[PDB]
This record gives C-alpha cells, structure tokens and sequence, in this order.
C-alpha cells in the first residue's frame, strides 16, 4: 500500500511552514516543480511521478529509483510551500 | 513386524479373530524388531564396558547379555489380530513384559551404578584434554601419571582402582593406547570400543565434522517444517494458532507513541484542560488530562490481556507544583460518550472508574535521587477483559495521577503516568489485534511493507505484528544457522531473490527501447545483501520502504528456496571455509601440545 | 457408557476395571517417528 | 440388482475390472428390477384401458406391452464395476438406452391423445357425480342417459363415441354396472379395472378413509423430519439456515412502537425541539425531531434489509401549520455523537443524508378525503446494509419531513413520517437479529417466554423471534392436522405435557407436610388446554406469563411426544368421530339419492 | 428470565403516582404491605414474595399461583406510593 | 484439469468431450428415496 497515511501527515507539517524542497532527477533542487521529481519534508522522500514513498530519511543523493512520467497535481503543497515561505 | 506377539485361540486355523494376545503368567510378549535390539545393545554394550570396575569394586554380577531378557517364541505379530495376521514369525525374539521390566530396571540399576564411577574417570579424563582436532601430540605418560597422581582429590574412585579404571578408561579414550605386554611398545592405532563412532566424530580436515554439519542440517529442516517457516508470507487468513504464539508478553512507554504509529492508542488532543471528579474510596479526586494530548490506552483494540504500567525511576515533581503531591497515582479507565479525539470539555467523559490506585499520597512514593524526586518502583494494574467493554463504543484506559485538589500549580503539568514502563500481557492467545481490530486470523502477506519505522517496534504484544515478526525470526535463524547467507557464497537463500529481482527487472524493461539489458553482476550483489539483511533483521521486512526485501516475490520465494536447500545440504556442508576452520584447529593442537609439553617437564 | 458387547474385547463400565497409574510404565503412543530426509533415506 | 448391466469385456473370468458397461448400437442396456416394473406397467395399463376408444377413432396403434421395450440379456448388474460384480443376473429383464427413449416418448404421445379424450369423457361423468360414500344410491338408467343426451355441449366427444367411451368408462367408475348381455340384467358387484384400488379408497364406515387417515399421517411425519420440528425448544446455538428462513418479510407501524418493546428501534426522547439542517439538492431544509419523543428506525441492531416506508393514507396536516406545506417528505438517516437517549441539541447530531427524499413539497402528495388532506400512497426507501455503518457507533433511520423553513406553526407538530406502515425485508438471510444483536445462530430454548405480550408482535421480520414462531408454527399444524389435539381425547400431544406437569408438581410437593396428593383429573385438564392452547395460537409460548406451555420442559417435551405419536398412528386414525363422520357421509348420499330422483322423474 | 425490564419501569410509573394498590392472598386489597403478597399498577402483577410476574391483566382475582416466604424489601417502592397518594 | 489416466475411464480435458444439454435426459440422481415408517416397512 501507497503513502502510509503518517507520512502525509508529515507532508502537510512539513508544507505548513514550508520546508518542502523539491529536487529534479539530477538530485538537485529546484523550486518550479516542472522538473522536479523527489519531494522531501526532510523526514520521507517521495518522487512526484509514482507517488510513492522512498526513503524514510531525507538527502536523496543515495535514493535508487526507476520510474518516468509527467505532470501530476497536486502542485497544491507546492503552491503552500511557497506562500509559506514567507 | 512389531508389537504384541498373537497366537490362534481357536487353534490350527488362524483367522483375523481366532488369534488373541498371547498373554500369560510373564505378562504379554512383544516383538523385538531388528533395530530395538540395536538400542538395548547399545545401552547393555554402554555397561558390559564398565566390567573391570564391577568386579573391582564386588558389584554388578556379570556382564549383561540381552538374550537374558528375551525368548523364542513363534506366532502372528501386530498391533491388532486383524493386521497381526498378516506378519507370521517363526522362531522370532520377543521379551515378556515382567522381561522388558528387568531389562529396564537393570539397565537403570547398572546405570547408576556406572554413572558414578564414570564421573570420577571424567573428572580424571578430561583433566588433561585428552582430544586435539588436527594431528597428533603426545605427552610421554610417567608424567602425566606422576601429574595426575597430584591434581585428582583425594575423593575420586582413580586413585583407588588406577589400572581398574584405566582398564574402562582404554575404552573411551583412543587417546590412551596401552603397551602391549608382548613387546612392550605402543599400537600406532588405537582400538576404543566405540571404534567406529569415535572415527566419525574426528573433525576430518575435508570438512568440518560430519556429526556437526550433518545435525545443523537436520536440526534446521526439524525448523523448517515444524514452526511453519513454509508458508511464511501466505495471502490468506491463518489462525493465530498457526504461529504458535508463546511468552509473549511485550513491554512499552505510551504517552510517547504517536496514536497513528498504533492504533491501540488515542489521544485527548483538547484545547484546554479537562478536570473530571470521581469519588474514589469517599474522597473525591480530579483526574487531569492536563496541557499536552496525553495519549491513553484505547480500550477497544485491546486484546484482553494483563496490563501492567509501571510507575518507576520516572520524575515525580511534587517540589514544585505542590497539586501533584497528596495525590495517588492510579491507573483509570474513562468512558467517554462523544469518542476521543473530539472530546472537548468534561460533560464529555460519561465517567471514570479507579480501576486500580496505589494507596498512600504522592509524597511516600517519591524518593530523592539528586533534587528531582523519583518514583519508587510500583506496579499499578488492570486485568482488561474483551466483553467488560461490550457496547461501550469509548473507553480508554489512561494511567494518570487523581489529584485530591486542583490547582493553578498544576496548570501546566499534565499528570499522565503513561511516561512509565507498561507492560500488555496478551491474557488469551486465541485473539490477535490488527490495524487496531481483535480477529482470530492474519494475512501474512498483509503485514509484509505495511508497517512503518516505528508501526513495528510500538506493535501490541502478540498482535499479528508481532507474531509475523516471531514468525520471520524462526526463519531468519534457520538461514542464519544452516544456509551461508555470510559470505560470498551466492548461497540458495540469496540466490532464490536473485531470480525473482531478475524475472522482475526484465518485464519492467519489456515495451520501451529495452536499452538496458539486465546487469546480473549487480543483481547476484543487491539480492545478496537483501537475503542478508533479512537473516540479519528479520523485521525490517515488516517495514514500508525497504529495498527488495518488501516486494511480495520475495520471502514466500526466499523461505521455499532455503526450504529446498536445507533438504539437500549433503553431510560435507561443513566444506564451506574449512580451510581457516581446519588451519585453527592445528594452531589449537600446536597450543594443546604446548601443554603436554610442560605437564611432560615439571612432573617428570 | 451403555453396554456394548463385542465390537471391542473390553467393556468399558465392564467388570472390575481399573484406573491406577504406576510410574513404571508412563503412558505413550508413537509420536517421535523419523522422517527427515537423511533418516528415513 | 439395479443400474446399468455390465459384462466380462476380457472375457470368461470376471473382476472388479475386467467387466464394462455393455453397451452398444442401442446404447446402454439399464436393468429394470421388479418395482420399476410396476410403475412402467401401471402406466401402460392406464393407457391399455382406453383401447375402445383408440380403435374408434383409428389412432394408437394396438395395445402397448412392456415387453416390447425391454430383453432378456444376463450379465452382471450394478452401478460400478466394483458392486456390479455382486450382482451376476442370469436372463434378466433390461431395457436398452434407445428403448427407455420409446416407452417414454410413446407413453407420453398416448398421453396426450388420452389425457384429451379422458378429458371428455369426464365433464360427461362427474357431471352427475357417480361417487357417494354411505350406503347406495341408483338412477333408473334410461332418464340418466336421455338427461345427459341434453347438458353435455355440443363438442364433447361422448356423443360422437356414445358406448365407444362407456366401454372405457365401465372400467373407471364401478358405478356404471353394464348389463351383462345372457340374462339382461347388472351383476351386483361392479368391476371396474382399479378393482384393488378403489375398494381402497371407499370411505369405510369403521374409520374414515384408509388412504386419508394414512396420508395425513406420513403428510405430518415428512414436516416432523423435514423443517426441524424435532429440536424445537434445543438449548444452544443453531445456525439460521436450520430455520429455513424464506419468503419473509414483515411490516410494522413504528413511531408507536415503544423502545423498550423491540431493541431496534430507539427514541429521542428530549426536552424541546432539535431543528437541525441539511442541504439537500441545492435547497436547505430542516429536520424536526418534534415535540413527541419521535421513536426512529436504530441502524445497528438492524440486518442490511430493504427497509420501505410507506406513508399513505396517513394524515397529512398542512393545512393548519403551513409550515408542513412544501416540505418533500423523506427517509433520512442520522449521524449522533453522543448516544441517542442522551441527545440533546442540534450540537449533538453529527450528519444527516437524506436517503430517499420524495419529489414534491406537501401539497401534490395530498389528497382530501373529508377535510382532512391525507397521503397519497407512495413509497420512500432506503436499502441499509450492515457495513456502511461500519465504526459508527450512533446512527438511526428517520422517515421525516425535511421542512425547508421551521416556523411557530410546526412548533407541536413534530413531522415523523414513521406512523406509515414500514415494511423491512431482510436481505440476506444468514445474519439474524436477537435483543438487539446481530448474529448467525439463535439459542431457540433462550427466545421461550422472553419476549412480552408485544415484544413479539414488534419483532423484527428475521429476527429469532421471527424465526422461533416461524419454527413453532410448523409444529403447531403437525399437531393441528394429525394429533387429536381438539376433542376430549387426551391425545399424545396433552398428554406428553400431562407428564411433566406431574413430575414436576410431584417434586414441588416434596419436603413439606405433602398434604396435597397430585391432582391429575385437574392436571390432565390444565395440560389439555395446555397443549390446546399452544396448537392455537402457537406464538404464545414465547410470551413471558403463559400458564404451563412456557416451563422449560414443555415443548421440548410436546415435541418429541408429538414426534413419536405420529410415528405409530396406524392407518386407522380416522376413527376418531368416525361415528359423526359416517353419519354426516350417510347424510350427503341421501340428499343425493334426492338428485338423482329428479334425473329420473324431469327426463323419463 | 424474571420481569423483563419493562416490567420495573411499568412499576415505577404507577408508584410515581401511587396507583398500585397491595392484594393480600385471600385476595383483597390491603396498604399495609405485610399481609399482601400480589402487586399491580393495573397492567402487571407480581407476587411479593417470589417476584415474578404473572398476570399482565389485573382483577388479580384470576389468577393461579404457588409460592409462600416472607421478608421482600423493596418496601420503597410501597413507601413510594401513600407519599405521592397525596 | 492436469492428465490424470487411469483413475477413472474419462479424463476431464480429455478428447472430444461435450456438454450439450438435450430436453430429453433433465440431469437426476436419487433425492426421493422412501424410507418413512409404513412404506420402509
Ligand atoms: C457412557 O459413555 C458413560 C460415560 C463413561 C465414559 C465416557 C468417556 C469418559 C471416560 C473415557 C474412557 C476412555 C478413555 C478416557
Ligand atoms: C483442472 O482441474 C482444470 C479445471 C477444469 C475442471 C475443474 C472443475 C470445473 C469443471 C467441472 C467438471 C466436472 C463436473 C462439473
């Protein structure tokens, strides 16, 4: 089973003062979400595309993964992130 | 044949009715079937050996033949005239039961009496290792004796029979070669009576041993079918039963366990605080549910056990908010109308009953240890049972204070016992818990990746998590013990998950480019450490997030493969790093004889 | 605990029974069998 | 023997294998042992008896033997090799596979072609009932036959074939004696080709009926086996299949039904009024839970049914409070916090969906039948089932009114649709309900005098209840119907209770002064009315206070009495008033001698 | 199973208003309780002595029965009554 | 469906089987045997 309801809790709290920091395939981050993959807290890691949880701890340079897709809102913890940034 | 021997009561004619027990004034006698004869030679031969110490010492009373107890009767042999008929035996050996009482009597007299003697030999024997696992080394026997003549106290039975003993000893031991009189050297060979099994225990330098590698290997596939490793990540309903859960009591500290990591617990996350009254023995007390959420043991999802929250070494302020103090702490069940995690204000708890207080205030139970007042260790405890909680949609159990007065003191103390080491004693192994449900069955399958970090380690003693996590350990300690999942071996355990990672792998790169072709290499080396950080975690497999290991291939694909490589192991198992294993022994026999060589120097 | 009769050699309220363990003879069936692969061949 | 016959296919020496079911170009030869014979023969018969009939009219084809459709093979006849080999038929009677299609489809085309004439040559016959049963009773023959030369339509078939079906009915009714043709006159003993039967069938004067007193006998020993009556009051647990549950769905009238009297219905019984709201379809309206305490529909404690209450006929008050006007009349659930009985205010109920809303306000679904606008009959419903109030602790159906806008007027109304007439029907037949519960076997001896004059009559259509009166009333017709439990008899039926009333005062009597001998003139009459009581109105002993019929031992008791007397009652059991019976019989054939008087005066 | 709870709060609501009344075994009515032994409201009537219930009709003239003991308190619910006789 | 062989003498899978209902033969094996007091004897 996808997510584990605790770990979207800790999506929230973590995008509920934004510290969500969203990294591309390069493990780089970046702030657009267009190529961005993994998603952090920085408790769980998730790649936006399958939507499914990674690593339990953060720093998603020693993450293996295989999967390639496109778009998928919600970009609406990213939209929170940011107007929360503030 | 077996059994009770039969004869024709009818006579001549012996049908499946005209037999009948042979019975009689010796009772009834049963057939001695080749390999039972073997056992009551092997124990009587165990004996006879002990011959020069029975006549030393005028007990015993001669060697002891098996064909003293037994006989040559002839009939129909079975368990039952109707089978017993289809096993005619002629001239066969059966013992009468007043017969197979002495040979049990004797054999046990006897046997007391050698055990005795035999204590002594050993204190003696083993006195001086008497067994190296990798060539020889001698220690030139004056010595030795002139040694031992010393060391022995003076109670043991070989300093008064030495050559009465070592007579017994010679046998046991192919260590002592004795001279041979007519030409007074040596033998080269030694000659023990257990010539044989002594030859098969020596740790042949080809591999290990062969009574060790052999049982390591019988004793995991005993394992492997009994428990029910086979089966262990099944997709469908399976009584607790199944998983034969024993001593299972696990202990905690809840007001820490999130109520989402275990839903066994809920927590009174309210605004405010909520002060209730109760009269409890006529004084009247408030339970608190102070500042913080105060998390409390759901009642429902709680398999009727024993809990037992422990109240000690924990802090016990009483110095400063003086509330605290006078109060008896005292496990208590709240039954709330509206449930928890929407009960606001005290008109929301129906009631709450005391179900087990401590007597005396608290300011008794405090003890200095540094300022900061400790608890002197005392066990609070409810006896919680399934139906006493039948309706009643919310009741939870919370270990809390019972302040005899409120106060502004106390406004930010929160007097939630729950910090303690509660210990649930599933009372009733039938009932397991899962996801917060009592049910009879699990899924293995279903707790496979489905806990989180911490879902596991707060799971609720003997709850299918619990059990399918005594499960995976049973299996872990078969792999660990008898497969080689410990070294670059690519062993059957590590090699099950290889071909499922691969038949995985290569349908994900089926439609598409396909430019990758599977690596191999780098698949043998991630199921490796996948088969090993299972023998190595068994849980983890338990846990969302867990490369490999929480696929549902794996682990009903690792268990049947270590399954079939435990029923083929060989003998010579042990081959595996015999190499070092065998060059340790010699650098133990090099050390041993390092020994002998000073017990050879100082009693010259 | 109705008579039977011959089904079986023995009645079980038959004429002077009687229950009397001795710990001489603890009582046993046949359940240690072998069957492992190695022991049974 | 009986089945297929087989032979020795390897010939000579026959096994349990090297036989075969001989079959061939005709297809399997099946052995016709001697009852099956009989059948297939009373079946020809029956058709042989029309053989005037069939020559007349030139179709048929000549009599139908039955030894046209079988043979005389000989082998070994069973339904396995195995059992066949028992049973070696030398020259037996066997019909082939191609055959048993002949004598089917040929007794089936003369079938029709009697059953058609036979049809004829009936509303002929009865038509002037050639049947009494006291005594005799002629009609000169002439004016018989000028009588039915008129009645008889123009298109039966016995005018066209006069003494062409007189031949075939002289052989079915022995009242029409023909006159022998060498002395002119009848022959006093008729004999009609059902000779045996249909002297079987007279109604003998000694006892009613030989084939009626046997019938409703092995009629009430079939429902004895069958449904379960044996077993009725048992004392443990059954499954509701046992109860064979079906075509079983009961209506009420709640909103009357008081709380206490049926678990499964609780009320809001409240100081005001708790208007809540709910937008249903865009529009706001709002639920009442009126002035009264409006009993509603409890969810748990209710098998997922099809509950559908109908509101007809029902008053529909729109005129005095205008408020009720243009409120859609609906069934609608609704959500608690707290317990129900402890709900207060609108703060208190969580949700409310409404379940089935009913298009058009109030005043389209009226009609005025004398002042008075009542409903027209329409049916709101929901469909209820188990798990979708799963968790939900508190939750009840309400048929209401939704107003969509509360005013002073409905201030005293309160809009409870539940005095129409609901009809729930459990779906799903395995659960039943019991005080309250949900389960899946009743305990029968538990549901005896438990439930009140009324806690019966509000029974819930599939609940034990439903189901232990369901079951009684089974019995209760085998008692009814076979046992004489209506006269002063002292049948089987009061007297196994007659039984236990004294066994059970006789022990009540000891220890004491004893100074009152058992009745049992006065016993026997209690356990009479006793029994009489319980064949009337079956239900009765399930009401708590019933004199007698609701003591433990009674029923369990009836029963198996009742079980054992219908084994036994002879044949003859219609002897019973045979006297009356016989009398009132002589009674009928002498009024109509009176008819057949008239046949013979009005048509000389 | 004894009274059926619906029988106790039929009890309670003809002693919230006393109407009651005690019959003694010769049955006639007495409100002395000590040589009564049947209880009505009118609806339901019990023996004081075995307390069962045995008749839901009243006219406890019809009724059969076989017990005898003495000592029954509840007599409250006897005190209940002559107090809101008034 | 897996080849059995001998066990009984038709395989399940075997060669040219065939369901085909015919209003002729309504499928029937022995329910109403009578066994009730006066017709068993
Ligand atoms: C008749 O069956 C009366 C009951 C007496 C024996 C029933 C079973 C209890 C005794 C067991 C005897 C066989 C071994 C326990
Ligand atoms: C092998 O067993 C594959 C499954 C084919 C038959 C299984 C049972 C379904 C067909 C029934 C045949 C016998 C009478 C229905």
């Amino acid at each position: 089973l996808h997510m584990i309801p605790q770990v979207a809790h800790a999506m929230v709290r973590a995008a509920a003062a934004g510290r969500l920091t969203l990294y591309t395939r390069t493990r780089t981050e970046t702030t657009n979400f267009d190529h961005a993959e993994y998603v952090t807290c920085g408790r769980y890691t998730i790649c936006a595309f399958c939507l499914t949880t990674l690593a339990p701890h953060a720093n998603v340079k020693t993450i293996q993964d295989s999967h390639a897709c496109s778009r998928q809102p919600n970009e609406a913890i990213r939209s929170l992130v940011e107007v929360s940034d503030k | 044949p077996t059994g009770k021997l039969w004869r024709p009561v009818g006579t001549s004619v012996a049908t499946i009715d005209s037999l009948a027990i042979v019975s009689d004034r010796f009772g009834q006698y049963s057939f001695v079937n080749e390999g039972m004869r073997e056992t009551f030679s092997k124990a009587l031969f165990d004996i006879n050996m002990w011959q020069p110490l029975f006549q030393a010492t005028k007990t015993g009373c001669g060697p002891i033949v098996l064909s003293s107890f037994t006989t040559t009767t002839s009939g129909y042999v079975g368990a039952t005239a109707g089978d017993a008929l289809d096993n005619p035996v002629t001239n066969g050996v059966f013992i009468s039961t007043v017969q197979i009482m002495n040979l049990q009597r004797t054999i046990a007299a006897r046997m007391r009496d050698v055990a005795l003697w035999q204590k002594h030999l050993d204190t003696a024997m083993t006195m001086l290792t008497p067994d190296i696992s990798a060539g020889s080394a001698s220690c030139n026997w004056k010595s030795l004796l002139a040694f031992a003549k010393d060391i022995l106290p003076l109670d043991n039975l070989c300093l008064t029979y030495p050559n009465e003993f070592y007579n017994v000893a010679i046998h046991r031991y192919p260590a002592l070669k004795p001279g041979n009189p007519d030409t007074k050297l040596p033998d080269a060979q030694a000659h023990p009576l257990g010539e044989v099994a002594g030859a098969f225990n020596a740790a042949t330098s080809e591999v290990g041993s062969l009574v060790g590698s052999s049982s390591t290997l019988s004793q995991a596939i005993s394992t492997m079918a009994g428990k029910d490793l086979d089966l262990i990540e099944a997709d469908t309903p399976l009584p607790v039963s199944v998983f034969t859960p024993s001593l299972a009591p696990r202990s905690y500290r809840p007001a820490f366990i999130k109520p989402e990591d275990a839903k066994w617990i809920a927590e009174f996350n309210n605004s405010s605080l909520i002060r209730k009254t109760l009269t409890y023995s006529g004084a009247t007390y408030t339970v608190q549910l102070g500042p913080g959420p105060t998390r409390v043991i759901d009642m429902n999802a709680m398999i009727d056990s024993v809990l037992t929250l422990d109240v000690s070494g924990t802090i016990l302020p009483y110095d400063t908010n003086p509330d605290l103090s006078t109060s008896v702490p005292a496990f208590v069940l709240i039954q709330t109308s509206v449930p928890i995690q929407q009960v606001t204000t005290a008109a929301n708890i129906t009631a709450i009953t005391v179900v087990s207080a401590a007597g005396a205030s608290a300011i008794n139970l405090a003890i200095n240890v540094r300022g900061q007042p400790r608890f002197n260790m005392l066990h609070l405890q409810a006896t919680f049972e399934r139906e006493t909680i039948t309706g009643i949609p919310y009741i939870y159990g919370l270990g809390t204070f019972l302040i005899p007065s409120p106060t502004s003191s106390s406004n930010f103390s929160n007097p939630t016992l729950m910090d303690g080491l509660l210990t649930v004693t599933p009372v009733l192994l039938r009932e397991t818990t899962y996801k917060g449900e009592v049910v009879d069955a699990i899924v293995p399958a279903t707790v496979m990746a489905n806990q989180t970090s911490e879902e596991v380690a707060s799971a609720l003693a003997n709850d299918a998590i619990v059990l399918v996590s005594n499960h995976l350990n049973k299996l872990a300690n078969v792999v660990g013990d008898a497969i080689p999942v410990a070294s670059r071996t690519d062993d059957s355990a590590t090699s099950a998950i290889v071909s499922r990672l691969a038949v995985q792998h290569k349908l994900s790169q089926v439609g598409q480019a396909s430019p990758t072709p599977p690596d191999y290499p780098l698949l043998w080396r991630r199921a490796k450490r996948a088969a090993s950080m299972f023998v190595s975690n068994p849980s983890l497999a338990l846990q969302v997030g867990i490369p490999v290991l929480t696929q549902s291939g794996m682990l009903s694909a690792l268990t049947s493969g270590v399954g079939t490589a435990l029923r083929t192991g060989s003998l010579g198992k042990g081959v595996t790093d015999a190499s070092e294993k065998l060059r340790a022994r010699q650098s133990l026999t090099v050390a041993k004889q390092a020994f002998f060589d000073q017990i050879g120097s100082l009693w010259p | 605990g109705n008579v039977q009769t011959s089904v079986n050699t023995y009645n079980i309220t038959g004429d002077g029974n009687s229950f009397t363990p001795t710990s001489d003879m603890t009582s046993t069936a046949a359940p240690a069998i072998d069957l492992k692969p190695g022991v049974l061949n």
